[PDB]
């Protein structure tokens, strides 16, 4: 049966299996499609890489405002094109 | 730059 190998991970997948991948200071949402080459197809669309962090849709946090003393709650909502939002608390 | 939030990756050719 048809396999595919993540070098990041080290891991051997079948077709279907989906898994995270340390990459380039951020975490990927990796899937294996197989089609007799071993194809992987790895996206950030999905996650939020704000302040060194990697989150998914629906995560919270909290972070410091630069200057103004006090904290930011931000949500990460993905649509996409890795995209978070943030206000003041 | 972040110019396309994905990567296709298969086996190489040799």
């Amino acid at each position: 049966e048809e396999t595919c190998f993540d070098k990041y991970t080290g891991n051997t997948y079948r077709v279907g299996d989906t898994y995270e991948r340390p990459k380039d200071s951020m975490i990927w949402d990796c899937t294996c499609i197989g089609a007799g080459r071993g194809r992987i197809s790895c996206t950030i669309a999905n996650r939020c890489h704000e302040g060194g962090q990697s989150y998914k849709i629906g995560d919270t946090w909290r972070r410091p405002h630069e200057t103004g003393g006090y904290m930011l709650e931000c949500v990460c909502l993905g649509n996409g094109k890795g995209e978070w939002t943030c206000k003041p608390i | 730059s972040i110019s396309y939030t994905d990567e296709i990756e298969e086996e190489d050719y040799d």
